[PDB]
């Protein structure tokens, strides 16, 4: 996939970006930055997401280059995903961290993310509202006042996203 | 006891708009994922993540064949999140 190599901030460029309107960064040598990648490729009732390994490669390479230790979880149900997010939220490493990234890749509907067992008959959905709740100040006090970046690669229904004009 | 906001400092960034499809090349990967990586590599140094997500949406502005519009959702970022790559 992608190398995920980033243009680095110089010492001068970093010092130029100085203010009380920026999130603080912790010490490089001691901070314990974490990122989670949940990628559903193989599914029970819906088609296989061929090419999802190129996405995992690129995101993992980029997140590491940005200073995050990356955890990759594959082919999970909405319940498995909820338990995984609960565990991630309570990791002691967030206390000595300044931020987090959560990357979700799967099929989806308007309501939310598809689990491996999703079908029109029996739904397996992880709602976005649930992700925010599991990572909020109450459920994740270690990430209080720290930016929480969520990335969702998923359909949000089956419409083409267009209107036709003459 | 002291109160704290129950929900603060979040940003979610989805590959398309509510009800709509996202696209994925079967051997080359997702379009939104490829673009987000590229804009992050190029701009993590000089732009805050909220500015990068805007730049990603800009690259999708022209509907060319496989149209999709990434959208930023439920934003409670109170400050600028600069990644400071290399520090
Ligand atoms: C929705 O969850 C999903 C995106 C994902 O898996 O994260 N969307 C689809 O699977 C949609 N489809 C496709 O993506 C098909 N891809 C292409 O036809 C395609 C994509 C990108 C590209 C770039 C350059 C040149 C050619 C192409 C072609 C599919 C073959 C994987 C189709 C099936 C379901 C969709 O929602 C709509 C059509």
């Amino acid at each position: 996939g992608s190398e995920g190599n980033v243009k680095l901030c110089s010492l001068e460029e970093a010092q130029r970006i100085w203010s009380a309107e920026i999130y603080p960064i912790m010490d490089k040598s001691s901070r314990t930055r974490l990122a989670l990648i949940i990628c559903n490729e193989e599914f029970d009732s819906i088609p296989r997401r061929t090419g999802a390994e190129v996405d995992i490669t690129g995101m993992t390479m980029l997140l590491q280059n940005l200073g995050y230790s990356v955890d990759v979880k594959k082919n999970l149900t909405a319940s498995d995903m909820t338990t995984e997010l609960e565990a991630f939220a309570h990791r002691p490493e967030h206390k000595t961290s300044d931020s987090t990234f959560l990357v979700f890749m799967s099929h989806g509907i308007r309501e939310g993310i598809c689990g491996k067992k999703h079908s029109e008959q029996v739904p397996d959905i992880l709602q976005l509202n649930a992700i925010f709740n599991m990572l909020n100040t109450k459920n994740c006090p270690s990430l209080k006042d720290k930016p929480k970046v969520i990335i969702i690669q998923a359909c949000r229904g089956d419409s083409p996203g267009v209107v036709w004009f003459k | 006891i002291k109160k704290a906001h129950i929900e603060k400092d979040f940003i979610a960034f989805c590959s398309s708009t509510p009800d709509n499809v996202s696209w994925r090349h079967p051997t080359m990967g997702s379009v939104f994922i490829g673009r987000l990586i590229e804009h992050m590599q190029e701009y993590a140094c000089s732009c805050d993540v909220e500015e990068i997500f805007r730049k990603v949406r800009f690259s999708f502005e022209q509907p060319d064949g496989r149209a999709q519009m990434p959208t930023t959702e439920r934003v409670t970022l109170t400050r600028c999140f600069y990644l400071f790559p290399g520090h």
